[PDB]
């Protein structure tokens, strides 16, 4: 999907 | 009577400058956070390791895996939201995270409205100028499934901007 995540990068 | 423009700074890329004005007025521990790594030199050597073209671009991260960074503190801190600061538009600046209140080094710049980010990720500022550097660095070549740019740009150096009316 469109998350900015930190490490676990998910959809 | 004097007025305080307050801070910003400029990050010193590979192609070109990008100015970014600090909200320390709602999010303080943010800006503090953001203007002590800046000063650092913490980013300096720094890539943006994930650009997505119509989404963010993000950077922050020493180590440029992806999961590394920390605060000056050294200590992950908690999110500032307000109500006034959302991804609205093109050039809002954000701390990425991995859920409430852990907050480090990383953050991103948006290439556009965001909605689902507003309430979920603390927006400490915005580009207002160089937004010429913005297209610059959306139209380049990345990966596929990584979104990790072909060839690395990184962030020099920063200079730090005082109060524009002192």
């Amino acid at each position: 999907x469109l998350l900015v995540t930190a490490g676990l990068v998910l959809a | 009577s004097r007025v305080d423009g307050g801070m910003s700074v400029t990050l010193h890329t590979d192609v070109g400058d990008i100015k970014i004005e600090v909200f320390c007025e709602r999010t303080p521990k943010t800006c503090e956070n953001f203007l002590a790594l800046c000063a650092s030199n913490y980013y300096n050597g720094c890539i943006f390791h994930r650009n997505i073209k119509g989404f963010m671009v993000q950077t922050g991260d020493p180590t440029g895996t992806g999961r590394g960074g920390n605060s000056i503190w050294g200590k992950k801190f908690e999110d500032e939201y307000s109500e006034y600061l959302k991804h609205n538009v093109r050039g809002v600046v954000s701390m990425a995270n991995n859920g409430p209140n852990t907050n480090g080094s990383q953050f991103f710049i948006t290439y556009g409205k965001q909605p689902h980010l507003d309430m979920k990720y603390t927006v400490f500022g915005k580009v207002i100028d160089g937004l010429e550097t913005l297209d610059e660095l959306e139209k380049l070549p990345v990966n596929e499934k990584t979104y990790r740019p072909l060839n690395d740009v990184h962030i020099k150096d920063i200079t730090i901007h005082a109060n524009p009316f002192a």
